[PDB]
RNA sequence: UUGGGCUCUGUGGGUGCUUGGCCGCUGGCCAGACCUACUUCAAAGCCACCGGGGGUACCUACCGGUUG
């Protein structure tokens, strides 16, 4: 049986998608990829009272 | 007793679940004290089943 | 010659011809062996087994007709200029050649023999001796001797040193002489007469392991032994019968094993060149014989077709080992025992090729796609009526495919001892072989011995049964083979009909073994049972459709589903595989008489050879011949395919082959060959070609230069909106160049010193990248826009790295304020330029996408530009609503396409 | 469909323990992965590898400074070479001696190679390629000299500028300087005198000064210098430096005479880089915890390589400006999973070390690793969209990454905790199954909920395998139970079935035509069961069809070994024809699903490092210890981080003790490329990836005798009936033929062209055009053909669906390709100019 | 040594017992021929795999048959299963694997229970 | 088919792609031979695997001192 399962948070940054890679010369992704920052609309703003 | 035992796992007639076994030291944990068996159509299997007289070859 | 195959060398082969061999010793613990091809020479080693160590490279023009090896280097004299073959002597080292002998211009005899020693190398032609020094390698003399008559003046035998004499060579006449010349002066000092001079020519002559005394082999028939310095006689044998000379002669220096008690020395072994036996002598008191070995090779005969004979003998340095080469492709190393006595030695090492020519050749498919592989193994079956799997990776590794212990059956019988002989006991030569090993699984395939055509199945089919299939000449029954074991199976299978086999074929899955007769009938056995299970047909209209006449040419599909047969005249058939029964038949009677066929899967392909000297070619599923060729002149000899349906190669009866290509149905090749060649061979995957000439055991091994080099051989003979070619990558990692420096960047920086040194030297093109095609971007643009064409200055951009790429698009600038010196309003207008060329719509849209990013201050700043933005996005406009028009419409009605019931 | 497969390239790795090289002009890198060699280029995301191969893991390669000619080197002697544009094998060459070193000339004339102790010159033959009345020589390789006059093993060596001298690294605390020829001004002399070894001598670019680096950490400058008394000069040392790199020994160094800067690369991970002659630091970074195996440079001298042999760890790393070029982790365990997105430009595979990785098809690169995942990883699945993959492994806890944010924005543990050994995912991406070998009752969540929605049951056992069917509806769970069960579940009412079997089962799999599913079971038949009347359409043995055997440490003969005679996995073809399927064993099977025969059966390895590969073995190599390869060759280093043995006894799966020497073949799985005509197959060496070679072998449709280039060419010019001309083209199927009267139609008889082609010629040519569209520069011309194509054929296709859905789904990788490729830009560029010219 | 194979047959609570040796081709039931053992409208229930394989497979052999428990139905079928499965187990071990392939194709391809102890289970509906 | 079988032992090959036996090797030898010279300068540190809890009289080591 494997552990116990914890919590645990993982803070992200709003970098793009080849921004979070790995060391590559050029990416697989195209140019339509390589925009999106990690985080929804939702995430970069919630309306809330 | 482990000297049958342990000769006839280097021959090789024990499956573990799926996989072979060769190596006389694989730790067998309390979960997987009934996944032990004989092996795909061994004649340890075959000593088996001629003695309780299901021989039954296929 | 050809265009296609060069030649690579000629295999099956240790040692046919009539030269001896060579033998000496390295160290304490090797001797080399040295043989001719007879277009070449091997050196094998002998502690290490018989494999071969050197090749002789380059081939020699002509035949080669005399050899000797010294500590080094390889001397081989070729060439009989009385018929047309010119001649010379080359001097090797390690199978390459590093010098060649000075011949005298008035040689118009063939070389026969070489001698070594000194400082001096002594060659006798036919009655002439030439010396050269070898400490320089130059012509020093020419001895000449001389008798009375035409007959006598012949130096037949040959010629020795003795160990212990200064410069003296010691030749034996035509007439009963041996004449010792002293080589420093060139000086005939004396000569020797034979005693009871019935005998007529020094057959041979060899020193003794003893100082100064020389053994004479005598033509009519006396073995002497005589002092040479005495003249004094040691002793006489009469050895030679009259029409059965001996051949040659050795003596055992290993220092023992004579006088029958093990505690003796002076052996001598002699063999004649009329048999295959050799001889062995006790020479103390009487000169005793004590042992006959009986039949070391086959003997020769002119009534058979056989070769054979003894070559030479050899004991090698102070040991139980003695060579012999014969004529039978043949050596046999044998060993004299200690521990007990015995007359004769047994067997210790042995090579062996055929007796005879080869007549059937084939490959074998790969180990599916490892290393056993496509060109490791290739079966040949030697009119010499046997099977040897021939190893290309290592001579040595190749076998025999014996029948059992069949030597040991003619021992016990006396095909060994004086009725057949042994190739009339293995079973008759070879018609057509087919292989699979899709079950072949090696030594392990039946754990045991196991009986030879017979005329279980737990075990068996676990593992393997036999593999390969062979028709043979004139028996009702083929034969098969454990082909991963080494021998012959247990089966056997006949016709039904009776009548002998014409050929045979297998599965494609080793299960069927399927054989033609020359009776018409057609049948299926199953190797693992070897049973029969199908005639063709049983019992269209079912029940009747035998062959008329003899069936060459039958191969099964390998989904196993319609099985083709061709009669030998009229038709060819195709059945129901399940069902045994005719379908489909395609009858060309009246015009042609179909003498083979090959097929390829891979390609459903199969080329029929028709006694017209014609070629069909049908592709299997449409049933209708595709591709027809007339090349030939004789009749087809053999004709094999590439892998690829790309080529098709064939030889016929006047030595020429014809290669057409298939794709375009053309001609490539014809070619010209010393010898028709009767079997055709192509390795299984496209690197090697071996062929089976007539005459000539040993078939030859040719290369793929088009595998290699590109040739263009075509001569056939008798005797609008458009992308770029620029990296996608590139463009990409163009518009994206910010982002891969970030994930490029490391997380924990480099730790560089507080004591930075200032000016590192640089690397590269004088600092910048070797990426820059070399040889002022803005120089160019802006000529190009004093111009019209800005095609240099977008080929620059087009040919730039990234890096520099980004610098240029952010190193542009408006400059003085004219119309002329604003390189951004220049390269607007070669964007449309671009575009109104439809050209490089990707690039020229990423291009403008970065120039948009990176100057839009400036831009919105100016007009003079503005105004080439509103032209350039009409343009673009019209481009965009066009594409994305089309693109979407494409796109849409694929998810449509993809996805309709929704 | 036509299968003949043959060898493409290599990927799931990235470099072996090996040495690493630069093509001399300095886009493409020589790496090694055990034997078989491949070039990543650099400029174009390109990769491939070269169809020679190797019997031991490779040592050592060379290249000619021209560049054509590669020179591959494994232990244990054996040598190929091979002309590097034409990726074909043009020799093969016995050494029979352990290299340890091994240098090409700048001369392009010779190369200076080490066996252990005698060190041996040899000339280069020439190639075919090279000469035009030439071809290949017998015994091509011809010795030019060779010296012994030396210790121990030779560890380094490097020639001059000049190619005249060069210097030896020994293993004796020695370096070597050899001339050639016998030179005047030169004695055959020797550099003497350190603490830990020659590891690398180096002349300068001007052959006046020169370099010996050693194992301690240790640079020493000489010179041709007098000695100090005073014709009487000799070769000794004139400085030296050391790193103080504390606790470690350095293993690799390398030194651009030409820029003369001097890296250094060592056993604690961290590797320093310097401006040589006057010994400055440039910086020194960690590239691994682990160690560093090979050092290179690039030939004009701005990058630098690293291959680290322990883990997978390849990186060029780009000094001057401080950041990589390219950093590769390749696998250090069992590639557990693998699979292609429905894209199929890009496999995902993961292994049991933890990491998973993502690399596109093209270029054989990695994109990313997730890496959160804190246990052995099994297996993986996509959607039918194919945005979104799922992750099971043996932490306990299965997590759902989006593939085009990439976070793991689903976690599920099981409550009752459990340990995953076999997951699947609906195709619609709505809900995830996974089974166990905790409990084994079967486990069902919902993708939107992500909170448990049902233990499913009726298992006598684990389930060992789990597969869904792609309309969304039917599960099958296979299980030790000696059950397959076709689970029942979203209509209301849900149910199980039984397929009982004789046998126990070890893999499902399904047709994308979903009538028919297939069942892998271990006395190894395979099974096609009929869906709805669910029963057995066919069944076949496969025991000897995959009987490759005697791995070591075995006393059986390859005829009686258990477990390399069942089936891991097996996978319908992109049509449905050919179930291809592959396990624990030397051999992969591929059989016809309509009368069940093997239609081609392929090799997984040649190898022989690895360890039960080829099934049979020698009375040579089995000594009185037991077999030679297992007397401990850990127990014989000077590498203290080598003597030690961290293992526990025998745990057939993974730890980090890592006996993993002599691993066996165990074919981990395979996938097909959803793209169709081409697979690959992920096994404990990489990833073998073959395709479908419809170039190099000519194959007709339905030919006549009429139909030749010369006649295709003749009805193009002459008579223009162009129709015909397209359907003989194909009827031939010549690529370059082809695509010649391709380009050769104007762009407007395409519709009369479309309006009467045949059906029975369209959907290859569907094909054709989706391989034009992708690979050529004519986009509204293939874009145009393909919109008269759907205008025509619209309703035939959208009856079919399924003999056409492969071709369909390349022409929806094609139109998406181009889609996502340009018409974003063309909007964005558009929507840009229009906002500033409104200023 | 001598061809032997035997082989069970299985159902509810019928069980069989079948030994398939070489022979010509008797065929008996506890020692009592088979066109006497059944109810014997069943009989060409019983006849089937005979009809199915061709009587010149069983050409060869001679089977002695056990069956034991249970009702008529149950029997029958048990002597059915140990037919097929101890025809094929015969070929299995004695001729052509490719033969024993056939035999398994086509009984298969009839009707599935003629190979497999599917056992009547107890999973009703939750 | 003018005897044959089981069983065991012995030899060689091959069970992987065909470049020498040796040495103090740009050369020499295999019958070998020559045999004891010459000399400017010790070394840079670090690491280094013992089963756990427990005691330390004596020994070792480390640290910090002390007389000389």
């Amino acid at each position: 049986k494997p552990k116990p399962p914890a919590p645990t948070l993982t803070v992200v940054s709003d970098v793009a998608t080849v921004a979070m890679e790995d060391a590559q010369p050029a990416t697989a992704q195209g140019v339509a990829g390589g925009e999106t920052s990690m985080i929804a609309p939702q995430e970069v703003y919630a309306p809330s009272k | 007793t482990v000297q049958a035992a342990t000769k006839l796992i280097e021959q090789g007639h024990v499956r573990v679940g799926v996989e072979e076994v060769r190596d006389p030291a694989f730790l067998v944990t309390r979960n997987m004290e009934d996944f032990v068996t004989w092996t795909v159509g061994s004649k340890i299997k075959q000593n088996i089943m001629k003695y309780r007289d299901k021989l039954d070859d296929f | 010659g050809s265009a296609i195959f060069a030649p690579y060398r000629t295999i099956g082969l240790i040692s046919p011809t009539g030269v001896p061999f060579t033998s000496i010793p390295l160290g304490k613990t090797t001797f080399q062996i040295t043989t001719s091809v007879g277009r070449a020479l091997q050196t094998y080693d002998l502690k290490r087994g018989l494999n071969l160590v050197f090749v002789t490279r380059p081939q020699t023009p002509s035949d080669i007709t005399a050899t000797h090896a010294w500590k080094e280097r390889v001397y081989a004299a070729f060439g009989d200029p009385r018929n047309g073959e010119p001649q010379g002597l080359w001097v090797f080292q390690r199978g390459k050649k590093v010098a060649e002998l000075p011949l005298p211009s008035d040689l118009d005899q063939p070389i026969k023999q070489i001698l070594i020693f000194g400082g001096w190398i002594v060659a006798c032609a036919l009655t002439r001796i030439e010396v050269w020094k070898a400490a320089t390698l130059e012509h020093y003399t020419t001895i000449f001797p001389a008798a009375s008559k035409k007959g006598d003046n012949e130096l037949t035998g040959g010629a020795i040193n003795m160990p212990t004499f200064l410069n003296k060579i010691f030749v034996g006449r035509k007439d009963g002489w041996v004449e010792i010349w002293n080589v420093s002066t060139g000086k005939l000092i004396y000569t020797l007469l034979p005693p009871s001079p019935d005998c007529g020519a020094v057959t041979c002559l060899q020193p003794t392991p003893a100082l100064s005394l020389l053994a004479i082999a005598y033509s009519g028939g006396p073995l002497v032994i005589q002092n040479v310095l005495t003249d004094k006689t040691v002793l006489l044998l009469e050895a030679g019968t009259d029409d059965a000379p001996v051949t040659s002669i050795s003596f055992r220096t290993d220092g023992l094993g004579a006088g029958q008690d093990g505690r003796k020395d002076g052996v001598m072994a002699t063999a004649t060149s009329v048999s295959g036996d050799v001889t062995f002598w006790d020479l103390n008191k009487g000169g005793r014989i004590m042992g006959v070995l009986r039949s070391a090779h086959n003997p020769p005969s002119r009534h058979n077709i056989v070769r054979g004979g003894i070559s030479k003998i050899e004991f090698l340095a102070g040991q139980p080992v003695i060579v012999t080469s014969g004529l039978d492709n043949s050596l046999k190393t044998w060993i004299f025992d200690e521990s007990p006595f015995s007359p004769v030695p047994r067997i210790l090492h042995q090579r062996s090729g055929h007796a005879a020519p080869v007549r059937c050749l084939h490959f074998l498919p790969s180990d599916f796609d490892g290393a056993e592989g496509g060109n490791k193994w290739l079966l040949s079956g030697g009119k010499d009526r046997s099977l040897w799997g021939w190893s290309l990776r290592r001579d040595g590794q190749s076998a025999e495919l014996s029948q059992g212990a069949i030597r040991k059956k003619a021992r016990k019988m006396g095909l060994l001892a004086g009725t057949t002989t042994l190739e009339d006991l293995k079973a008759p030569e070879i018609t057509c072989i087919a292989s699979s090993l899709n079950r072949d699984g090696g030594m392990g395939a039946i754990p045991g011995k196991q009986m030879i055509w017979d005329k279980n199945a737990e075990l068996s089919g676990n593992t393997g049964w036999e593999s390969v299939v062979t028709a043979h000449k004139d028996d009702p029954y083929a034969r098969t083979w454990f082909w991963g074991r080494r021998r012959a199976g247990r089966w056997a299978f006949k016709t039904g009909d009776g009548e002998p086999v014409s050929t045979v074929a297998i599965s494609s899955c080793g299960t069927f073994a399927l054989v033609g007769s020359t009776g018409g009938s057609i049948d299926m056995f199953n190797l693992q049972s070897g049973r029969h299970r199908q005639r063709f047909p049983s019992r269209f209209a079912p029940g009747t459709g035998r062959h008329t006449n003899a069936v060459t040419g039958i191969v099964v599909d390998p989904l196993n589903r319609h099985v083709v047969s061709c009669s030998l005249d009229g038709k060819v058939k195709f059945w129901d595989f399940i069902t045994g029964n005719l379908v489909d038949e395609i009858d060309w009677a009246p015009m042609t008489k179909i003498i083979g066929c090959r097929y390829h899967p891979g390609n459903d392909l199969i080329a029929f050879a028709c006694d017209d000297r014609s070629i069909r070619v049908v592709d299997i599923e449409t049933k209708n011949t595709i591709r027809e060729f007339w090349g030939c002149r004789g009749d087809i000899n053999d004709f094999c395919f590439s892998p690829d349906g790309r080529w098709i190669v064939a030889a016929s009866q006047d030595s020429i082959i014809r290669v057409w290509d298939l794709p375009t149905a053309h001609l490539i090749d014809a070619f010209r060959l010393e010898q028709p060649c009767t079997a055709l061979a192509f390795s299984h995957t496209g690197e090697y070609l071996a062929g089976a000439m007539e005459g000539s055991l040993g078939v030859q091994i040719w290369t793929n230069r088009t595998l290699f080099r590109h040739v263009p051989t075509r001569q056939i003979s008798e005797s609008m909106m458009t992308l770029s070619l620029v990296p996608r990558s590139r463009w990409q990692t163009l518009l994206h160049i910010d982002i891969i420096k970030a994930r490029n960047k490391p997380k924990e920086p480099p730790k560089a010193p507080e004591k930075a040194p200032f000016f590192l030297p640089p690397v590269g093109q004088n600092g910048i990248s070797s990426l820059i095609p070399q040889e002022t971007f803005t120089s160019k643009l802006l000529v190009g826009g004093a111009k019209g064409d800005y095609t240099d200055f977008i080929e620059h951009l087009k040919a730039l790295p990234p890096a520099a790429a980004d610098l240029e698009l952010r190193s542009l600038s408006i400059g003085n304020g004219d119309e002329a010196t604003n390189e951004l309003l220049h390269f607007i207008r070669a964007l449309t330029s671009r575009l109104v060329a439809r050209r490089d719509y990707e690039l020229t849209q990423a291009w403008m996408t970065v120039f948009l990013r990176l100057h839009f201050d400036l831009i919105m700043e100016n007009e003079e530009l503005l105004q080439a933005l509103g032209e350039w996005r009409e343009h673009q406009a019209r481009e965009r609503d066009r594409l994305s028009e089309l693109v979407g419409y494409c796109g849409g009605v694929v998810s449509f396409l993809r996805s309709p019931r929704t | 469909m036509k299968t003949n497969f043959k060898f493409s390239n290599l990927l799931g790795t990235v470099y072996c323990r090996g040495n690493l090289l630069f093509s001399p002009d300095g886009t493409h890198l020589f790496s090694p992965v055990g034997n078989r060699v491949t070039v990543f280029n650099l400029v174009e995301n390109k990769s491939y590898t070269f169809p020679f191969a190797h019997r031991k893991n490779i040592s050592r390669i060379g290249l000619t400074p021209q560049g054509n000619l590669l020179l591959s080197i494994d232990e244990d002697g054996q040598a190929i070479l091979t002309n590097v544009p034409r990726r074909v094998v043009l020799y093969h060459f016995s050494f029979k001696s352990p290299v340890t070193a091994l240098a090409f000339s700048p001369s392009g004339r010779h190369f200076v190679v080490g066996l252990k102790r005698k060190i041996e010159v040899w000339h280069v033959p020439s190639t075919p390629d090279t000469n035009e009345d030439g071809d290949l020589e017998f015994a091509p390789f011809v010795r030019h000299h060779t010296h012994m006059q030396h210790f121990d093993d030779v560890r380094h060596l490097e020639w001059s500028s000049d190619s005249r001298f060069f210097l030896s690294a020994s293993k004796d605390l020695t370096a070597r300087i050899w001339s050639l020829d016998t030179e005047e001004g030169f004695v055959p002399t020797v550099l003497s005198g350190h603490r830990q070894g020659v590891v690398g001598a180096y002349f300068s670019k001007d052959q006046e000064t020169i370099y010996t680096v050693s194992k301690d950490g240790a640079v020493f400058e000489w010179k041709y210098v007098a000695k100090p008394g005073h014709e009487d000069m000799q070769w000794r040392i004139v400085n030296k430096h050391f790193f103080m790199q504390n606790a470690a020994t350095l293993r690799c160094a390398a030194y651009h005479a030409e820029s003369n800067l001097l890296v250094a690369g060592f056993s604690n991970g961290i590797f320093g880089l310097y401006e040589m002659p006057d010994f400055n630091l440039i910086h020194t970074l960690s590239i691994s915890q682990n160690e560093i195996d090979f050092v290179t440079i690039n030939k004009s001298g701005e990058w630098l390589a690293f291959g680290a042999s322990k883990l997978g760890q390849l990186l060029v790393w780009e000094w001057q400006s401080e950041s990589y070029i390219l950093k590769q982790q390749g696998h250090f365990d069992a590639m557990n999973s693998l699979v292609y997105s429905p894209d199929g430009q890009r496999i995902v595979t993961a292994a049991d070390d933890g990491k998973i990785k993502v690399w596109d098809v093209e270029s054989g690169f990695c994109i990313v690793t997730f890496t959160e995942h804190t246990s052995g990883v099994t297996a993986c699945e996509f959607a039918k969209k194919g945005s979104v993959l799922f992750t099971a492994s043996l932490d306990g806890s299965v997590r759902a990454w989006d593939l085009i944010r990439y976070r793991n924005f689903r976690t599920f543990t099981a409550p009752e905790r459990l340990s995953f050994t076999c997951m699947a995912v609906d195709p619609s991406g709505e809900v995830i199954a996974a089974g166990s070998i905790d409990s084994f009752d079967i486990h069902i969540w919902s993708v939107q909920t992500g909170q448990l929605l049902d233990r499913l049951s009726g298992h006598e056992g684990p389930v060992s395998s789990l597969a869904f069917a792609p309309d969304g509806s039917v599960l099958v769970s296979g299980s030790w139970d000696r059950t397959a069960r076709i689970w029942s579940i979203f209509s209301r009412t849900q149910t199980s079935e039984p397929l009982q079997l004789q046998s126990d089962v070890l893999d499902v799999a399904f047709r994308p035509d979903s009538k028919q599913i297939a069942i892998s079971t271990l006395d190894g038949q395979l099974t096609f069961w009929s869906v709805s009347e669910a029963q057995q359409v066919s069944g076949v043995d496969g025991r000897r069809d995959v009987s490759g055997g005697r791995r070591i440490t075995d006393r059986r003969t390859a005829a009686n070994v258990a477990g390399t005679k069942n089936f891991n996995t097996i996978r319908y073809s992109m049509d449905g024809t050919c179930l291809l399927a592959g396990g624990n064993s030397k051999y992969i099977c591929l059989y016809s699903t309509t009368t069940m025969v093997l239609l081609k059966k392929f090799t997984v390895s040649v190898n022989l490092s690895l360890s039960g590969t080829q099934e049979f073995l020698n009375s040579k190599l089995m000594t009185e210890a037991g077999p030679v390869g297992l007397l401990d060759d850990q127990g014989e280093a000077s590498d203290l981080e080598d003597r030690i043995d961290r293992s526990l006894p025998g745990s057939k799966r993974g730890d980090p003790g890592a006996r993993k020497k002599f691993p066996e073949v165990r074919v981990s799985g395979v996938a097909f490329s959803p793209t169709g005509n081409s697979f690959c197959a992920a096994s404990t060496e990489g990833l073998l990836v073959y395709s479908l070679d419809n170039t190099v072998q000519f194959d007709p449709f339905d030919l006549n005798m009429e139909i030749t280039p010369a006649s295709t060419l003749a009805v193009l010019e002459k008579e223009k009936d162009y129709l015909k001309a397209l359907v003989m083209a194909f009827r031939l199927n010549e690529a370059g033929l082809i695509t010649r009267v391709y380009q050769a139609i104007p762009y407007t008889d395409i519709g009369l062209v479309v309006e009467q082609f045949p059906t029975v010629y369209v959907p290859r040519l569907l094909r054709f055009v989706a391989a034009q569209t992708e690979q050529s520069p004519h986009m509204e011309f293939c874009l145009l053909w393909i919109r008269a194509l759907i205008d025509k054929h619209g309703p035939w296709l959208a009856a079919n669906r399924g003999k056409v859905d492969v071709e369909l789904r390349v022409v929806a990788r094609a139109v998406a390709k181009m889609r996502d490729e340009i018409r974003r830009l063309a909007d964005e560029n558009v929507y840009m100019v229009d906002y500033l010219l409104n200023q | 040594s001598v061809q032997a194979v035997q082989v069970f047959g299985k159902k509810k609570n019928a069980t069989a017992v079948a030994r398939c040796v070489q022979g010509k081709g008797l065929i008996k039931v506890n020692g009592k021929p088979l066109k006497l053992f059944a109810p014997e409208i069943l009989r060409a229930k019983l006849y089937e795999p005979i009809l199915i394989l061709g009587t010149d497979k069983f050409a060869d052999v001679d089977i002695r048959i056990r069956v034991a428990g249970g009702g008529h139905t149950s029997q029958v079928y048990a002597v059915r299963q140990a037919i097929a499965k101890s025809i094929v187990a015969y070929y299995a071990k004695y001729v052509d694997e490719h033969s024993k392939n056939l035999l398994k194709q086509e009984l298969i391809q009839f009707d599935r229970s003629l190979l497999v102890a599917d056992p009547r289970r107890c999973e009703p509906k939750k």
